[PDB]
DNA sequence: GCTAATAAACTAAAAACTATTATTATGG
DNA sequence: CATAATAATAGTTTTTAGTTTATTGGG
């Protein structure tokens, strides 16, 4: 689906762009639904996560009285969901902003990272800007230039630096 | 190679933490304390497999298990942790310095040979795989050989023993930085970075031991022992260890399959895998599932040779892994691969295989980028001699685009924007990317481990700007964007 | 006395967390172990109450994951089991005591961080029943009720050499009420399933250790009287001999299966008609 | 392989499952004519270097 | 006028790091 | 049957592998 964004760098550049996945596995849709061998009814199957405590009787307690610890150094630091929910901050929105330029000769295929190929599309609703972006594509190709881009996957995800 | 890097922190107590000593700052006590605190934080975030102990050569009233005179033992050898952070915060800042004055005081008499004795004891205390053992020391007293010559001779003897023992010691500028002036004669047994130590770069985890090694069963006859490794990693969320929100007690979340109907604990045996498709629930089993994934033995079966010219940007997958030649049960692996690398100018036609990761799991086509012995002049083996495992996609690895084929623009645009981009050439730096969420997370952890007022939000190099490139280049990019109604809507 | 001195200083040298202190404690444990190894009848009676008191002391007071406790009480259970060899029935009002203590011990890390203490637990209690049946072996009813509650447990996360499914955890110390019968038929179908899994003896999935090391010995103590020669499962378990491939390494496990086949040779009727010579050779 | 297993368990779920396949497994194998042209130089290298220790 | 098509996170996960004990060989 | 036999069958924390988590969506 459309990944709308404006590729904005500096005080001048802002190009409306819709990103799309090019390389992407089609995973199996219907899963290996485990069913009772003697009735084949997953509906008659329960998956309960009995949050027991470290007790002899291991008294179960919901997360109501449970916090999320973290083994910080030779100790554990517990952060509640709101505690670990306010400490956070990421690039809000479908962010995509190039950091600068460099020759692609500096990097190598052995120096790549990321799992797919993401063909970002041209300018949105601006064919003049689209062909200008095509010419900029050519300009990058001639100089081996790279669009090193800070990319927040969306509002919901963290930023991810890419090119 | 596993091993605990034991590090000892020798800090003076008489004046080397308290005399300016050819400088003008305050007592080096506070700066040294903050330096070591920073490095402790750096280890906590980056390395918790390295033991640490702090010692105070010079002691008016001994705090030492050794009970030797002029020995102040604060923290024993142990991995970094919050108790030690509080321990040092007691002696942090000028308030911590006046504390130091309180319980033991400065101007403390020293016992150098006994200090070597007790730190040797501490080194002997460890019972684990050790990677490195360093004595870290700061002193305004660069050359206190003015002591009795017996003490100096015994100390040099102990130094010969410990470096002979392999114990390492570091003294670094505190009095006369640079010009080799520091350590006017304590250069005899020892043969700047304060900025880095205070900088406490952290959150760096790296391979410690070998893992994931296989063989190159290229044909049905030949195998070649190798090893598969990673240097590109996806940063994790640190483990949310469910603790009792009151009592900080862990959780035994007893999750199992069960029955919603008859109240019985089901098992994978009396249950079956299944696939609700069309008019037939396609049944399966756990070992049935494994077999459906069980294709062949792990290893590298050679499927061909392809030039390093078909590989293109769209020919890309998950980040590549590495193969190093190995000789455990295949003689000549390294030798034959050395032949391959010397004739790699012709071996741009790299190996082709459908790599099987392990047993019970299918193979997958993954190309292999020939890694040379790219050893730098400073002797850094960047891209060690081997093969990078760029993964060959399938028709699975596709999400198609539309085909609104766009045509090129006038060449003046290309030229002016080439001038723009090369004028706006960002300084290349591979080690320049730190994730703001990651960094800020580290800062929250470290800050909300003490009673810190706030965790700093690390302004990362990954953050784009508005005017830095608009002063390195300017608005001539937009003026060059001469088309009516630019994409700046 | 030496017993008293260890009961006190050992109960004193357990101060806060010093694993060095706790392993000098395991050292004094070894001393008491060799003391019991050199026993006297009066020393027998004295060590009985010392066992009660200070074993309960280490049982309750330590009760923590500290490595000192880990190893010290590991060898504590080791010593208790290796002493179980001989007390006589004198451990009868003291049997139920340590029965409950050991059940709770299982409910401890020996459910979470099961180790050598867990097998110590198991062997001690099992040899206890086979040394003493049904004078306090009635609490064991509800004990196994809970056990089967945690035996129907799907969680096979625990350690392989501490797995509990196919050779020794025999359970028939009680009168075999319908409780264990109803639980046991489910146990039996589980045995069938995971043994069928086991005999894929071409798929390089041995899983032999204590995985094939506890609960079909539970079957051994269970199959003695259950599921007579009346159905397909009979011939299935008959077939379950076939491999019992080559093993070497003393081939204990194939020989173990063969020994069980010896145990229930009586249970081998109505189908062994087949394959005279193959079986016999 | 998943598809043909689906066909098995659909038409005849009451059967043991087949192997992965031949034909689908068949179409992954490396070039046979390359093996033919290789076996002589392949023999040269393989006999040239023992691969055991 | 409607109603995914995802993708932050799932919540996990199989890796020898390490090897004591049994090995059943040979004093007993 | 002799009785300290000294190898494999794991013990390990591995990172790293498939986990629904999520919202735009046909009216």
């Amino acid at each position: 689906i459309h990944w709308p964004c404006r590729l904005t760098i500096g005080s001048n550049l802002s190009i409306r762009i819709a990103a799309y996945k090019s390389i992407l596995q089609e995973r199996v849709k219907k899963t290996w639904t485990v069913v009772d061998a003697k009735t084949l009814k997953k509906e008659d199957i329960q998956k309960e996560t009995v949050y027991c405590l470290n007790d002899d009787d291991e008294t179960e307690v919901l997360k109501e009285d449970i916090i999320q610890g973290f083994r910080y150094g030779s100790d554990i630091v517990p952060f509640s969901k709101v505690d670990e929910e306010q400490m956070k901050y990421k690039s809000e929105g479908k962010c995509f902003s190039v950091l600068g330029f460099c020759k692609s000769s500096q990097v190598q295929r052995r120096f790549f990272m990321g799992n797919q190929v993401l063909k970002v599309f041209a300018a949105r609703d601006d064919e003049a800007a689209a062909v200008a972006l095509s010419s900029l594509i050519h300009a990058l190709d001639d100089l081996d230039m790279v669009a090193i881009v800070r990319y927040a996957y969306d509002k919901r995800a963290n930023p991810q630096v890419g090119v | 190679y596993s091993g605990r890097d034991s590090l000892i922190f020798l800090v003076d107590a008489s004046k080397a933490m308290f005399e300016s000593q050819s400088e003008d700052e305050l007592t080096p006590f506070d700066m040294s304390i903050q330096c070591i605190q920073s490095v402790y934080i750096s280890k906590i975030i980056s390395s918790d497999r390295d033991l640490l102990a702090v010692v105070f050569y010079g002691t008016e009233k001994d705090k030492n298990s050794v009970n030797f005179k002029n020995i102040y033992v604060l923290q024993e050898l142990d991995n970094p942790g919050a108790k030690r952070i509080l321990e040092l915060d007691q002696f942090k800042g000028q308030q911590g310095q006046k504390r130091f004055q309180d319980m033991m005081g400065h101007g403390s008499d020293y016992s150098l040979s006994e200090v070597l004795w007790v730190c040797a004891n501490l080194f002997s205390d460890v019972q684990f795989k050790m990677s490195h053992k360093r004595i870290m020391l700061f002193t305004n007293e660069d050359n206190p050989h003015g002591n009795d010559s017996a003490k100096a001779s015994r100390a040099r003897t102990k130094a010969g023993d410990l470096r002979d023992t392999g114990i390492f010691l570091d003294l670094m500028h505190l009095k006369k930085p640079g010009g080799f002036d520091i350590s006017l004669f304590y250069r005899d047994i020892i043969s700047s970075k304060l900025e880095d130590l205070l900088r406490k770069v952290r959150a760096k985890e790296t391979r410690k031991r070998a893992l994931s090694r296989l063989k190159l069963k290229l044909n049905k006859d030949i195998v070649i022992s190798v090893g598969i490794y990673n240097l590109v990693q996806k940063a994790l969320k640190p483990p949310p260890i469910k603790l009792y929100r009151e009592t900080n007690e862990p959780v035994k979340t007893k999750t199992r399959t069960f029955n919603t109907s008859t109240g019985g604990l089901l098992l994978p045996s009396d249950t079956k895998r299944s696939q609700i498709y069309g008019s037939r629930q396609i049944i399966l089993e756990k070992e049935e599932t494994e077999e459906l994934k069980r294709f062949d033995d792990p290893g590298l079966m050679l499927m061909g040779f392809k030039p390093l010219v078909l590989l293109k940007k769209h020919h890309y997958l998950r980040p590549s892994l590495f193969v190093y030649p190995e000789e455990s049960l295949v003689i000549g692996s390294s030798t034959l691969f050395s032949a391959l690398l010397i004739k790699c100018l012709e071996k741009e036609v790299a190996a082709l295989c459908r790599y099987t990761p392990r047993r019970n799991i299918p193979p997958y086509f993954v190309a292999l980028v020939p890694q040379e012995e790219e050893l730098d002049d400073q002797k850094i083996q960047v891209t060690p001699p081997g093969f990078q495992l760029v993964f060959l996609p399938f028709a699975d690895d596709k999400r198609k685009m539309p085909f609104t084929e766009k045509i090129m623009a006038t060449p003046e645009q290309v030229g002016k924007m080439k001038a723009i981009v090369e004028k706006l050439r960002f300084t290349y730096r591979s080690d320049s990317f730190e994730n703001p969420v990651l960094q800020q997370h580290f800062r929250n952890l470290e800050a909300l481990a003490l009673d810190l007022m706030e965790p700093e939000q690390a302004v990362d190099l990954t953050l784009p700007k508005v005017e830095a490139m608009n002063k390195r280049l300017g608005s001539l990019v937009d003026e060059f964007k001469e088309l009516v109604y630019p994409p700046d809507y | 006395c030496s017993l008293l001195r260890l009961q006190e200083t050992l109960s004193a040298a357990d101060r806060c967390g010093a694993a060095l202190a706790g392993h000098q404690l395991i050292r004094g444990l070894g001393q008491e172990c060799v003391l019991s190894s050199s026993p006297a009848v009066l020393a027998l009676q004295t060590s009985l109450v010392f066992s009660r008191d200070f074993g309960l002391l280490v049982f309750v007071r330590k009760s923590l994951n500290s490595i000192e406790f880990r190893e010290c009480r590991e060898e504590i259970l080791k010593f208790l089991c290796i002493f179980l060899e001989k007390m006589g029935q004198k451990i009868a009002p003291y049997s139920v005591e340590i029965k409950n203590t050991c059940t709770s011990v299982y409910t401890k890390d020996r459910a979470a961080k099961c180790k050598i203490p867990a097998l110590d637990l198991l062997i001690k209690l099992l040899q206890t029943f086979r040394s003493s049946r049904l004078m306090d072996e009635f609490k064991i009813g509800e004990l196994f009720s809970k056990f089967y509650g945690e035996l129907a447990l799907k969680k096979k996360i625990p350690d392989t050499v501490l797995e509990k499914v196919y050779e020794l955890l025999g359970l028939l110390g009680e009168v075999h009420p319908s409780e264990m019968i109803n639980n046991a038929e489910n146990l039996f179908r589980a045995f069938l399933g995971e043994l069928k899994t086991q005999m894929t003896s071409a798929v390089r999935e041995p899983k032999l250790p204590v995985l094939a090391g506890c609960l079909k010995g539970l079957s051994s103590l269970l199959c003695n009287f259950t599921k007579s020669m009346e159905e397909d499962p009979q011939t299935s378990r008959e077939i379950f001999n076939f491999v019992l491939q080559i093993d070497l390494k003393r081939y204990a496990v194939p020989s173990a299966g063969l020994r069980l086949f010896a145990l229930h040779a009586s249970q081998f009727s109505t189908c062994l008609l087949d394959n005279y010579v193959s079986l016999f050779e | 392989r998943l598809f043909q297993c689906l066909l098995h368990r659909a038409l005849h779920p009451r059967e043991p499952l087949p192997p992965i396949q031949q034909h689908i497994w068949n179409m992954l194998n490396p070039p046979a004519e390359v093996t033919t042209k290789s076996q002589i130089p392949l023999s040269k290298i393989k006999t040239l270097f023992p691969l055991i220790e």
